[PDB]
């Protein structure tokens, strides 16, 4: 603990970025999962008329 | 002859305890050991990271968030439909 | 990663597009995913009577 | 940057054409109604 707080205070927002996808990553392995967008979502947002 | 075996059970049972206490302590020990240098690597690969980031920090970020997302869909049915939905009940 | 933003500081916006686009195809690959449109959406467009 | 439009059109139209041929599709009027798996 001593080290990792020594270590991430330097940019407090990177650091909350990255290893909160690796969780995403690590915690969707299992095929067990179902999920419902919406076309006008953001991620999807290359996919209308241009 | 049952007093005796008992007492052969008694003589025998003690030292295996001193055996397995021993193994889980140096278990222990290397759980000890794995941590503090797996808590070493990852402090050095961000403080190697950092720098990098804090030269263009722009399009440092979408390439990483796209390329999260594409294992986050990777590995999940989807089932896409338009929203002003009313009810679901399956 | 500094070889990657050197390179494609070029034109953001492109790069983005062209990211986006190659992601697709590798996401619904081969996938059970419905998908509800209408014949009033963007790409469906030339399904209308002329 | 020689020609923007034609080039964005064309990889839309490809790109979208791989993607549905993949996907099952029903195409429903979406102007009230509702459904579960």
């Amino acid at each position: 603990a001593k080290l990792f707080a020594d270590a991430f205070s330097k940019d407090p927002d990177f650091y909350a970025f990255i290893r909160s996808l690796r969780a995403y990553e690590n915690s969707f392995s299992g095929n067990q999962d179902v999920m419902v967008m919406s076309p006008d979502s953001d991620f999807f947002r290359y996919m209308k008329t241009p | 002859q049952y007093i005796r075996e008992a007492e052969a059970y008694t003589n025998e049972v003690q030292p295996r305890a001193n055996g397995q206490a021993q193994r889980i302590l140096e278990e222990a020990r290397a759980y000890k050991a794995q941590t503090i240098l797996e808590a070493q690597g990852e402090v050095a690969r961000f403080a190697k990271l950092l720098p990098e980031y804090k030269a263009a920090p722009e399009i440092t970020r979408e390439r990483l968030y796209i390329e999260t997302m594409e294992k986050v869909l990777g590995n999940t049915r989807k089932v896409l439909v338009n929203d002003k939905g009313g009810n679901l009940m399956v």
